[PDB]
C-alpha cells in the first residue's frame, strides 16, 4: 500500500497554475478525520438516555479535565466541514467541472448527503428544547408514507428509543463516508484535475514539492481558525435555545436552526403546500445530479471556459450563490408578510438559476 | 457509443429528465390551479 | 405469435419512412413555427437595437481579451477528452500540432504569474478557425462506425478480462474492476 | 519466495561427511547412460506375489540412529549444517558417496592411471545411485490400483433415464427452503424496530370545567398531545360567525356550530396540523400563531392563513355534565 | 431488419426432408443457356468477355496489366502497396463501408499481384453482380490514398515475406527467379523490401498508377452472367468521370544471367534446383514442347521418366520433379529434388545424368 | 453508378428506427425479471397490511393463526 501512496501523493503530476481554489477539498477530509477523533473521545462519556442526556453533556464541561475542549471543538468544526464544502462545490460548479468529471460529481453528490444526515442525527444528541422540537419537525416532514415515522422513531413520539438509534446510527454514518470517499478519489484520479483556465496542458509539475506545501499553508490556517472560535467565541454560530431542557408541551417563543439549515427552512416558510416544500428540494437536488451528462442535453461541442472574467452578464452560479445568502437571510428571520414576500422572490430566482445551467 | 463502457448514466438521465417533468406537473395542479379555480 | 406481430408494426412503419425518402439535397424545415417567426420578425427593431445587439457585442469583447491576455486562440478552448476532436488531433499536421502546443505551454504559464502580455503582442485575430477541416473528417469517420457497429445492444460475458463486459475496451476503467492484482509488479495496458 | 535457508555451523550436528544419517552405499557409473541397462536386467519386488503384512521385504536401513529427550522422530536423511574447509575424505572402498564439497575440496577423484579431465568427469551427481535403487524405488502406471472402483461400475449406461429433473429440482428445493428462512429473518429484523408493548397508546380522561373563567384558555394532557379547551366570549363567538358568510375563501371549509356543539365551549388538539408545532396564542385572528412557520387560526380553530392545510383536530370528546367532559 | 412484414415462419415445420415439398407450379423443362464466349468493348477502352453456364454464383474479375517487373530503382514496392491498399477508401465509399458491404453481401473478394499482372476479384450469387462492379471498378478509377490508411497497412508489408521462412519451396522459387535475371525485369522481388518502406507515400503511388491503369491496359471477365446486363452496368460506371488517360509505354527484354547461390538452414533435407532459360517465353512457337517434355519427365504417375530411373534406383532421395514457369517474353525450365544432407555430391551426379538424356525421347513415352 | 452509390448510402440511414427495435428486443428479454421480486415484495408487506386485507387478498384463506392464547372471555 506504500507503493500505492507514492503514486498518488508523491509522483502524482499536477497543472503548475493550481491555486487555492483547489486545496478544499484536502480541507474537508482533514475537518472529517479531526471530527472522527473528537467523536470517539467523546462517545467515551455521553449518555444515551432522554432523562439525563443534558446532564451528560454538561458533566464533560463541568467535571472532566480537558472536557470542555473537545466538546467545543467538535461542535465548532461542523459549521468548518460546511463551509469547505460549500466553496469546494461552488468551485465546480464555477468551472464546469461536471463536464467530464462525471462520477466524480455524483459521488460529491452523495458524499453532501451523507453529511447532512450526519449533521442532523449529532444535532439530536445534547437534548435540548431545539433538539427535541427539531426531530419532531423533520420526522412530520417525512410523513407522506403510513406507518414509516412511528417506525423510525419507535414510538407514538420523539423517545428515548429514538435517541438511542439516532445515537448508533451518528456513530456508523462517517466511516460509510470515509469509504465513499475512497470511491470520490478513484473516479477522480481516474481523469485528473482541471485547470483555472479550463485548457488541456503539457506544463504538469509533481504533486511532493509544490503542491503539497500549499496544502499544509492552508492546514496552518484552518487549525489556527477553528481553535481562534472555539477558545475565544467570536461568532454567535449556534443559537442559546438548546441551553434549556427539553419540555413536549411547550416550544420555544423563537427558532432558528444552524447556519447550514437556513436556506432549506426559508423555503419551509415560504411556499404554502408541504408536498410542494419537500418536492423543491427533491428537484433542486435531481437538477443537480442532471448536471453529470450535460454534455448529451446539445448537439453543440462544449468548452469549459465560461467567460465570466470582465463580464457585465456575470454568470448563472453567481446569482444563485447571492439568491442562497438571501434565503438564509430571510430564514433567520420571524414570520411576516413582507419576508414571506421577497423570500419568494428569491425562492424563485434558486429555482430558476439552477434549471437554466443545463440550457447552453 | 460503440466501444465504450458507460451504459447507467443515460438510463438516470432519462429517468430524471422524466421525474423533472413529473414534479412540475404535479406542483403545477398543486400549488397554482387547484386554488385558481377557487378563484375562478 | 406476440413477438412476430410486433414485428409487423416496426416493419410497416419502416416502410412508410422508407417511401418518403427523397433522392437529392432538400432545404430543411424551419426550426421555429410560424407563430414565432412572425412575432419575432415583428419585435426586431426594439429588440435587436436595445438589448440583442449590445450583448452580442459585449461578447465577443470579453472573449477576445480574455484570449488575448494570454495568447490562445477560440480552438486551443477544445479538449481532447472528447472523441470528435481527439481525432481530429490525431488527423493533424505537424506544424500546426507544434504551434498548438507551444500556445498551451505559454497560456499556462502565464495564467500561473496572472501578468498581462503587452499590447503590442495582442495584435491578431484569435477566432480564426484552424480546426475546421479536420473536425468534419472526424465526424465522418466516428459517425460511420455508429452506422456500421452500433446498430444494437450486443452481449458479452461479464467481468471477465479486466473489462465489465457491458461494453468497455480498456481494462480498470470502471469500480468493480479495480485493483487488478494482489501480488506482483502489475503492469501497463500499452505495454501488452 | 519468503523462505529463508539455515546453513550454518552447528555443534550439536556434525557435518553430513562425518556423519550422514542416511544408509552410506552408493554405486558409481562411469556414464549415467548405464543406468538404463539395469532397468532391464534386474528382478523387482513387486513382480512378485506375497499375500501377508509379515512377508514385505525388510528395511536395509538401521531403526537406530536419531537419540536426545523427547524426540519422537527416531529416524531422519538429511541435514544443513556446513561444511568446513578440508573435508573427510569418503572411503570409495566401501561405497560412500562423494559429492559437492567433497569433490572439490578433496583428492577423491584422482587416479594414478588416467588424465584428471576424464577422472573428474564420473562425479557428477547423476553418475551415483543408492544401493537397492533398482529393486524397490516404485514408478506407477495409473492412480487407480485395479483392486477399486473407478467410474465403470456407477456409469449410467444405455437405457437409462435422464436425470436433470430430479438434479433440479434438488437445487430447487434446496433454494426455497432457503428463501423462507431468509424472508422469516428480515421480517423479525425489521418487526424489532417497531413499538414495544408497554406503550399500547390506550386511555382516557375527564376535565371538571367549574374553575374555568371567560376569555380563558386550559391545556390538558391526552394520549401524549395537548389539548385545548376555551371558555370563549360573546366576541369571540361573533368573530367565528362573521367569517361564515366567507366560508368560500377557506381551505378546509366548516361552520362554526359543528366545532361548538356547545357554542361557549370550544375544545381542540392542541398541534398544528403543518408539521406537529404547537400554537400560540394571538395571530392576526385572535386565536392562535404557530411560531415554526406561521399559520394561524381564528378563534373557533379553522386555519385561516399560512401553509397548514387543515383546520385544528377535534377531539372525540363528549360532554358528561353541565359542567365536565369526557377524552377519549 | 426493422422487424419483418412475413408472420407465416417456417411453413414446412414438421416435414421429413425425404419428403418433397415442391408445388407443379415451380417445375421447368430445361433450356440450355448459351456458353460461347462474347466479348465488347466500352468507348473509353475496355474490353469485356463473358460466359454463361447457368450457375447461381458468379466470378467477376478486373486484370490489370501492372506487374512488378515494370518498377524501377525509385518505384521498388510500390505495386505491393497498391495491392495491401486495395478496397481502401476511394471517392464514394469508405474503406470500412465497403469491406462489411462485402462481407455481408456473402461474398469473397480480393486482390493478387504478379510479376506482369495485377487482379481484383469477387464471387457470390449472380443477382449481386450490379452491387459488385462498381466496388471493383473504384479500385482503378478514383482511390483517395489518404495518409492515415497507408500508415496503418504498413505491417502487412513485412508479414508477407515474414511467413515464406516457413514455406522452403516457395522460397526456392524466389531464390531461382533472382538468380536467373539478375537485377532486372523478372528478376525483381515480389515484396517490399527496408529499402522499399521510403517512398511509401501518395505521391509514388498516384505518379505509378497514371501510367499503367488507363482502360486499354484492362480487362474484365464475367461468368455466369447475363452479358447485356454486364455491359450495361460496366457502361453505367465510367460514364460520369474521367479515366485515366491512355500511355504509350515501351518495355525492355529480360536480360537472363544465370549464376549460383546457396541458403543454410536447419532443415533436415539438402534442397536443391537446376534450370536453363526458355527463349521467348509464351511468345515463343515451342510454348507446347516444354509442357509435354515436363509429363515425361514427372510434374508437381508412376510410369514417368524420374520415377522410374531416380525414386527406384536410389535409396536416399526424398523427391524429384521437374518445374517450367513461363511469361510472356520468357522463361525457365527446370529439375528439382529433395535429398539426404550427406549426398549432395551424388544429388548433382543424378542431375547431371537426367539433363544429359532429355535429347532423347521413345514413341511410347511420347 | 450513382444509383448503387445512393442504395448503399441509403442503407443505414434509419438508424434510430433500429435502435428502437433494439431497446424494444433487450426489455422484452429483460422485463420478467420483475415477477420474482414483485413476489418478494409483496411477501415481506403482507404482514403489515390490515388483517381484514390479509384476508381479502387471498380469498378468505389466510386466518389469524391458532396458537393456544388469547380466546374470547364469556
Ligand atoms: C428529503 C428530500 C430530498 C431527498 C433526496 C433527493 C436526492 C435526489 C438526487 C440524487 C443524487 C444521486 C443519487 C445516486 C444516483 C446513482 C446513479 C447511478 O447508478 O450512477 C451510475 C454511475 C456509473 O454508471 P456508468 O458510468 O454507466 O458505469 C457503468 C458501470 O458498469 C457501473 O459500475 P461501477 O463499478 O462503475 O459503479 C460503481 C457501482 C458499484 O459501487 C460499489 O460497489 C460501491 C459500494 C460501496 C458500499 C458502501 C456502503 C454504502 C451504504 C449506503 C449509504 C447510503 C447513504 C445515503 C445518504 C443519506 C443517508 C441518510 O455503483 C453503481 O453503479 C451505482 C449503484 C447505485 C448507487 C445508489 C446510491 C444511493 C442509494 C444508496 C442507499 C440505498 C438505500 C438502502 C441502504 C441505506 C443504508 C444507509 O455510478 C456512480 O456515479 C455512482 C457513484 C457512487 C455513489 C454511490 C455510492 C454508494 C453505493 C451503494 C450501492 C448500493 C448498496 C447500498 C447498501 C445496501 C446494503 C445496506
Ligand atoms: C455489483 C453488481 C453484481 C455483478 C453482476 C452484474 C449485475 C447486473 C445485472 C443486471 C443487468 C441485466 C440487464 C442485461 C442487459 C443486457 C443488454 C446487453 O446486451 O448488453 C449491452 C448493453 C450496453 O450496450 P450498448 O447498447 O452498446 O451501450 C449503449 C448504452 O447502453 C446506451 O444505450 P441507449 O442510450 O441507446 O439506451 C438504451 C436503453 C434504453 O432504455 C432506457 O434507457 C429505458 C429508460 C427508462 C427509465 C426506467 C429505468 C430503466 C432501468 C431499469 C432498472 C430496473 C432494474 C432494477 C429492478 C429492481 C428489483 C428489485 O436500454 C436499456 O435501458 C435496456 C437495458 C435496461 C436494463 C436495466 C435493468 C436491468 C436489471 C434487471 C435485473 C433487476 C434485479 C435487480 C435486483 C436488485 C438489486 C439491483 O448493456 C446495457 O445497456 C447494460 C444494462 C444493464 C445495466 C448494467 C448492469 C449494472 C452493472 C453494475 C453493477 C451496479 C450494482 C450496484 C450495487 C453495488 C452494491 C454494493
Ligand atoms: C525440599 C524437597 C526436595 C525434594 C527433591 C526431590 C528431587 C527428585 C528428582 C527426581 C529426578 C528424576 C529424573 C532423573 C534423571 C536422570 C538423568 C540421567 O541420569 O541421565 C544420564 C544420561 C544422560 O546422557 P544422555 O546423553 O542425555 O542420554 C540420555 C538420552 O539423551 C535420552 O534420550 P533417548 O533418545 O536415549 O531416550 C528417548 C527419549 C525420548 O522419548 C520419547 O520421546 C518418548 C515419549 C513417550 C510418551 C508417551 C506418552 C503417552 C501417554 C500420554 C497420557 C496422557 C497424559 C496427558 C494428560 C493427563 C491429564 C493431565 O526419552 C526421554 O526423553 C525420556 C524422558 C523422561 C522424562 C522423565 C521426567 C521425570 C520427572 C520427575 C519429576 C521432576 C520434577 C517435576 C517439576 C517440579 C516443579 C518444577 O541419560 C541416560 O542414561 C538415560 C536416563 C533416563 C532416565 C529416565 C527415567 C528417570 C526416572 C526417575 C525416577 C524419579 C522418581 C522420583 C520420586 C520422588 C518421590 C518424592
Ligand atoms: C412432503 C414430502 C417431502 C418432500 C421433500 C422434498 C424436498 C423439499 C422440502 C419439501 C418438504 C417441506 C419442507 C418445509 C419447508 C417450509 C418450511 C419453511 O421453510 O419454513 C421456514 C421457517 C419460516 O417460518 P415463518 O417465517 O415463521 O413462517 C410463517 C408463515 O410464513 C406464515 O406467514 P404469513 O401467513 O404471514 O405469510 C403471508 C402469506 C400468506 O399465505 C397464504 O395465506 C396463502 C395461502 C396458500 C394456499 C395454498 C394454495 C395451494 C393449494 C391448493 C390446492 C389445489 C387443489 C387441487 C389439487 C388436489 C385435487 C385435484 O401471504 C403472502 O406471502 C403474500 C400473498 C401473495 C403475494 C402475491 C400477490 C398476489 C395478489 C393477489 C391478487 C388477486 C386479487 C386479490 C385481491 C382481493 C379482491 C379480489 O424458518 C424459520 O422459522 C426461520 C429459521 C431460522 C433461519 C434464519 C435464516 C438465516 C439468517 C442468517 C443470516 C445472517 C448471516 C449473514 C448472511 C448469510 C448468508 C449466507
Ligand atoms: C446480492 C445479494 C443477494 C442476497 C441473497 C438473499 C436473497 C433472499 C433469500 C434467498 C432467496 C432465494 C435464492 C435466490 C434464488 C436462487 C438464485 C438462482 O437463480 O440460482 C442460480 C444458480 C442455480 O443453479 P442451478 O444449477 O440450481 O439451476 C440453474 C440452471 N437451470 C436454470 C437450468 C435450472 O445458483 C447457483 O449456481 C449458486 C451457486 C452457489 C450455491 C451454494 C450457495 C450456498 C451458500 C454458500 C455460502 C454462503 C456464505 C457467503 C455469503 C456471505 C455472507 C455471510
Ligand atoms: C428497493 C426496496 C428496498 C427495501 C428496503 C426496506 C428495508 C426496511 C423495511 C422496513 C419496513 C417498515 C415498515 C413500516 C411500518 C411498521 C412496520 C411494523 O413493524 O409494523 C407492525 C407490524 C405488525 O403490526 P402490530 O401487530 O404491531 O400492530 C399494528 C397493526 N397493523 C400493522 C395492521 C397496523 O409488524 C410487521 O408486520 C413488520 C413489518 C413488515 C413490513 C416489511 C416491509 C419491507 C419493505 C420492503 C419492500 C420493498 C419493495 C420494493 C420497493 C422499491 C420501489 C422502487
Ligand atoms: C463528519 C463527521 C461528523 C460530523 C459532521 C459530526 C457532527 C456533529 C454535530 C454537528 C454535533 C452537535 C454537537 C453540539 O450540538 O454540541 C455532534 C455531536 C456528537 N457527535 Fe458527531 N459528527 C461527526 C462524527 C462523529 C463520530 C465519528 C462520532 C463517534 C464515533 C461522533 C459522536 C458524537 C457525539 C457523542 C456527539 C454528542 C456531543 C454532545 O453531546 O455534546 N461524531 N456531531
Ligand atoms: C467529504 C466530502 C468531500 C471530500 C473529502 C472531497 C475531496 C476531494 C479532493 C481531495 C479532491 C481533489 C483536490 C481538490 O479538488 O481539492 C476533490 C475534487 C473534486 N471534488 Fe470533491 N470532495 C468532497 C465533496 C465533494 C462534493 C460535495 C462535490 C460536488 C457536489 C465534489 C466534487 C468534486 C470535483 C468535481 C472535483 C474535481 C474538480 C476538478 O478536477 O476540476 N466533491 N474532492
Ligand atoms: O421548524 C423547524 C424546522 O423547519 C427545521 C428544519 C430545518 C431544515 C431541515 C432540513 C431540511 C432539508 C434537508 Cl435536505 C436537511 C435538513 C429540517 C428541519 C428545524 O431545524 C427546526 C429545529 C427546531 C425547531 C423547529 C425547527
Ligand atoms: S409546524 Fe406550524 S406552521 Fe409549520
Amino acid at each position: 500500500f506504500m507503493s500505492l501512496f507514492r503514486a498518488h501523493l508523491v509522483f502524482y503530476r499536477c497543472a503548475l497554475n493550481l491555486n487555492s481554489s483547489y486545496n478544499f477539498g484536502f480541507l474537508v477530509a482533514m475537518t472529517f478525520v479531526l471530527q472522527i477523533i473528537t467523536g470517539i473521545t467523546l462517545a467515551f462519556r455521553y449518555t444515551s438516555e432522554a432523562s439525563c442526556a443534558f446532564a451528560s453533556v454538561q458533566h464533560l464541561v463541568r467535571e472532566v479535565a480537558a472536557g470542555w475542549e473537545f466538546r467545543m471543538l467538535h461542535a465548532t468544526t461542523a459549521s468548518f466541514v460546511f463551509l469547505c464544502i460549500l466553496i469546494h462545490m461552488t468551485r465546480g460548479l464555477y468551472n464546469w467541472s461536471y463536464s467530464y468529471l462525471t462520477t466524480a460529481w455524483m459521488s460529491g453528490l452523495v458524499l453532501y448527503l451523507l453529511t447532512i444526515a450526519t449533521a442532523f442525527l449529532g444535532y439530536v444528541l445534547p437534548w435540548g428544547q431545539m433538539s427535541f422540537w427539531g426531530a419532531t419537525v423533520i420526522t412530520n416532514l417525512l410523513s407522506p408514507i403510513p406507518y414509516l415515522v412511528p417506525w423510525l422513531l419507535g414510538g407514538y413520539y420523539v423517545s428515548d428509543v429514538t435517541l438511542k438509534r439516532f445515537f448508533v446510527l451518528h456513530f456508523i454514518l462517517p466511516f460509510i463516508g470515509c469509504i465513499i470517499i475512497v470511491l470520490h478519489i478513484f473516479y477522480l484520479h481516474l481523469n485528473g484535475s482541471s485547470n483555472p483556465a479550463g485548457i488541456d496542458t503539457a506544463l504538469k509539475v509533481a504533486f511532493y514539492p509544490h503542491m503539497l506545501m500549499t496544502d499544509a499553508k492552508c492546514l496552518s490556517y484552518l487549525i489556527g481558525l477553528i481553535f481562534l472560535q472555539a477558545a475565544f467565541g467570536l461568532m454567535e454560530l449556534s443559537h442559546p435555545d438548546n441551553s434549556i431542557p427539553v419540555n413536549r408541551f411547550v416550544t420555544p417563543l423563537h427558532i432558528v436552526p444552524e447556519w447550514y439549515f437556513l436556506a432549506y427552512y426559508a423555503v419551509l416558510k415560504v411556499i404554502p403546500s408541504k408536498t410542494g416544500g419537500l418536492l423543491v428540494f427533491m428537484s433542486s437536488l435531481i437538477n443537480l445530479g442532471l448536471l453529470s451528462e450535460i454534455r448529451a442535453l446539445n448537439t453543440r461541442m462544449l468548452i469549459r471556459q465560461q467567460f465570466m472574467t470582465r463580464n457585465v452578464v456575470s454568470g448563472w452560479v453567481i446569482i444563485w450563490v447571492y439568491s442562497m445568502i438571501f434565503l438564509i437571510i430571510i430564514g433567520s428571520a420571524i414570520p411576516q408578510a413582507t419576508y414571506i414576500l421577497y423570500g419568494r422572490l428569491a425562492t424563485i430566482l434558486y429555482l430558476t438559476t439552477g434549471l437554466v445551467l443545463c440550457l447552453y | 457509443s460503440y466501444g465504450n463502457g458507460t451504459v447507467l448514466m443515460p438510463i438516470v438521465r432519462r429517468v430524471f429528465i422524466g421525474a423533472l417533468v413529473g414534479i412540475y406537473a404535479y406542483a403545477a395542479t398543486d400549488v397554482v390551479l387547484i386554488p385558481g379555480y377557487a378563484q375562478l | 405469435q406476440f413477438h412476430r406481430e410486433i414485428g409487423k408494426l416496426f416493419a410497416s412503419y419502416s416502410n412508410k419512412i422508407t417511401a418518403n425518402s427523397p433522392v437529392q439535397y432538400v432545404p430543411s424545415p424551419p426550426t421555429k413555427g410560424k407563430v414565432r417567426r412572425a412575432l419575432s420578425s415583428a419585435l426586431m427593431p426594439v429588440w435587436f437595437k436595445f438589448f440583442r445587439g449590445p450583448l452580442d457585442r459585449w461578447n465577443l469583447a470579453v472573449m477576445a481579451k480574455y484570449l488575448r491576455d494570454h495568447g490562445l486562440m477560440y480552438d486551443d478552448l477544445y479538449s481532447d477528452k472528447e472523441p470528435v476532436f481527439a481525432r481530429a488531433l490525431e488527423l493533424l499536421p505537424p506544424d500546426i500540432q507544434a504551434a498548438r502546443f507551444r500556445r498551451l505551454m505559454r497560456g499556462t504559464y502565464l495564467n500561473h504569474l496572472r501578468l498581462y502580455l503587452p499590447v503590442h503582442e495582442q495584435n491578431y485575430d484569435p477566432f480564426i478557425p484552424y480546426m475546421a477541416p479536420y473536425v468534419e473528417e472526424a465526424k465522418f469517420q466516428l459517425q460511420e462506425e455508429e452506422e456500421l457497429l452500433g446498430y444494437h445492444m450486443w452481449e458479452g460475458v461479464w467481468y471477465s478480462g479486466g473489462v465489465t463486459g457491458f461494453g468497455d475496451k480498456e481494462p480498470g476503467e470502471h469500480f468493480l474492476v479495480a485493483l487488478p492484482n494482489l501480488y506482483g509488479a502489475g503492469g501497463s495496458p500499452m505495454q501488452a | 519466495s519468503v523462505h529463508s535457508h539455515n546453513i550454518r555451523p552447528d555443534k550439536h550436528e556434525l557435518p553430513a561427511s562425518e556423519v550422514p544419517l542416511y544408509y552410506n552405499r552408493f554405486d558409481q557409473a562411469d556414464h549415467p547412460s548405464l543406468w538404463q541397462l539395469e532397468e532391464e536386467q534386474q528382478r523387482k519386488h513387486l513382480d512378485q506375489e506375497v499375500t501377508d503384512v509379515s512377508q514385505l521385504v525388510e528395511p536395509v536401513s538401521s531403526p537406530h540412529q536419531t537419540e536426545g529427550w523427547f524426540k519422537r522422530l527416531r529416524y531422519w536423511h538429511y541435514k544443513e549444517t556446513a561444511e568446513p574447509t578440508f573435508p573427510r575424505t569418503p572411503d570409495l572402498s566401501k561405497g560412500e558417496l562423494a559429492a559437492g564439497a567433497t569433490v572439490t575440496r578433496t583428492s577423491v577423484w584422482h587416479d594414478p592411471n588416467e588424465p584428471a579431465i576424464v577422472s573428474v568427469s564420473r562425479f557428477a551427481p547423476d553418475n551415483f545411485r543408492a544401493v537397492g535403487f533398482a529393486e524397490n524405488v516404485p514408478n506407477p502406471e495409473s492412480t487407480n490400483s485395479d483392486s477399486h472402483p473407478d467410474f465403470r461400475e456407477y456409469r449410467l449406461g444405455p437405457g437409462s433415464v435422464d436425470r436433470r429433473p430430479f438434479v433440479y429440482f434438488m437445487s430447487a428445493s434446496y433454494f426455497f427452503i432457503t428463501a423462507s428462512m431468509m424472508r422469516s429473518f428480515l421480517c423479525k429484523w425489521v418487526h424489532y424496530w417497531w413499538v414495544s408493548r408497554d406503550m399500547l397508546a390506550a386511555g382516557t380522561t375527564e376535565v371538571d370545567l367549574r374553575p374555568i373563567q371567560e376569555g380563558m384558555t386550559a391545556v390538558f394532557k391526552w394520549r401524549g398531545k395537548p389539548v385545548f379547551v376555551r371558555h370563549r366570549t360573546a366576541e369571540d363567538i361573533a368573530k367565528a360567525q362573521a367569517d361564515d358568510a366567507l366560508i368560500g375563501t377557506m381551505k378546509d371549509p366548516q361552520l362554526d356550530s359543528e366545532r361548538c356543539p356547545r357554542p361557549q365551549w370550544l375544545i381542540n388538539i392542541g398541534v398544528c396540523t403543518h408539521l406537529g408545532c404547537i400554537p400560540t396564542d394571538g395571530g392576526n385572528y385572535g386565536g392562535w400563531f404557530c411560531p415554526c412557520h406561521g399559520s394561524h387560526y381564528d378563534t373557533s380553530g379553522r386555519i385561516r392563513l399560512g401553509p397548514a392545510p387543515s383546520n385544528l383536530e377535534l377531539p372525540p370528546t363528549v360532554f358528561l355534565d353541565d359542567h365536565t367532559v369526557k377524552l377519549g | 431488419y426493422v422487424g419483418k412484414e412475413n408472420t407465416k415462419g417456417n411453413v414446412y415445420e414438421g416435414i421429413p426432408l425425404d419428403q418433397s415439398i415442391l408445388e407443379p407450379a415451380d417445375l421447368r423443362d430445361y433450356v440450355p443457356p448459351h456458353s460461347n464466349i462474347q466479348y465488347s468493348k466500352l468507348d473509353n477502352g475496355l474490353r469485356i468477355a463473358s460466359m454463361d453456364r447457368g450457375g447461381l454464383t458468379a466470378s467477376l474479375g478486373l486484370f490489370v496489366h501492372a506487374g512488378t517487373r515494370f518498377e524501377d530503382v525509385t518505384n521498388f514496392g510500390v505495386t505491393h502497396m497498391i495491392q495491401n491498399l486495395a478496397f481502401a477508401s476511394t471517392a464514394h465509399l469508405s474503406l470500412l463501408r465497403t469491406v462489411k458491404t462485402i462481407e455481408v453481401l456473402g461474398a469473397n473478394a480480393g486482390c493478387v499481384v504478379g510479376r506482369e499482372h495485377l487482379v481484383y476479384s469477387a464471387e457470390c450469387l449472380r443477382s449481386h453482380m450490379p452491387l459488385l462492379v462498381p466496388m471493383l471498378t473504384g479500385n482503378v478509377l478514383f482511390p483517395r490514398f489518404l495518409p492515415w490508411e497507408l500508415k496503418a497497412c504498413k505491417e502487412k508489408l513485412i508479414m508477407a515475406r515474414k511467413r515464406l521462412e516457413h514455406m522452403p519451396d516457395q522460397m526456392v522459387s524466389e531464390l531461382l527467379h533472382t538468380t536467373a535475371w539478375h537485377n532486372n525485369t523478372l528478376g525483381h522481388k515480389l515484396h517490399c523490401t527496408e529499402r522499399s518502406l521510403g517512398h511509401y507515400n501518395p505521391d509514388v503511388i498516384r505518379h505509378y498508377m497514371l501510367q499503367h491503369f488507363s482502360p486499354e491496359n484492362m480487362v474484365f471477365v464475367g461468368v455466369n452472367v447475363n452479358h447485356d446486363e454486364l455491359c450495361t452496368w460496366l457502361m453505367r460506371a465510367f460514364v460520369d468521370y474521367n479515366a485515366i488517360p491512355p500511355s504509350k509505354r515501351t518495355v525492355a527484354s529480360p536480360v537472363y544471367t544465370g549464376g549460383d547461390v546457396r541458403l543454410e538452414t536447419p532443415s533436415p533435407h539438402a534442397h536443391m534446383a537446376i534450370a536453363f532459360e526458355t527463349p521467348g517465353g509464351w511468345n515463343g512457337g515451342d510454348l507446347v514442347a516444354y509442357s509435354v517434355l515436363q509429363t515425361i519427365l514427372g510434374g508437381g504417375g508412376m510410369y514417368t521418366r524420374l520415377y522410374l530411373n531416380v525414386l527406384n534406383q536410389n535409396e536416399w532421395v526424398e523427391s524429384a520433379m521437374a518445374f517450367n514457369t513461363q511469361y510472356t517474353d520468357s522463361g525457365i525450365f527446370g529439375l528439382y529434388m529433395l535429398a539426404d544432407p550427406t549426398k549432395s555430391a551424388n544429388a548433382v551426379k543424378v542431375m547431371a545424368e537426367q539433363f544429359g538424356k532429355m535429347g532423347s525421347v521413345t514413341k511410347e513415352e511420347l | 453508378s450513382r444509383a448503387v452509390y445512393a442504395k448503399l448510402w441509403a442503407s443505414t440511414a434509419q438508424y434510430t428506427q433500429r435502435r428502437h427495435y433494439a431497446w424494444y428486443q433487450i426489455w422484452s428479454r429483460v422485463i420478467p425479471w420483475s415477477v420474482p421480486w414483485g413476489i418478494f415484495a409483496m411477501w415481506m408487506v403482507f404482514p403489515a397490511m390490515p388483517v381484514e386485507y390479509r384476508q381479502a387478498l387471498t380469498f378468505g384463506i389466510w386466518q389469524k393463526p391458532n396458537i393456544g392464547t388469547h380466546g374470547p372471555d364469556p
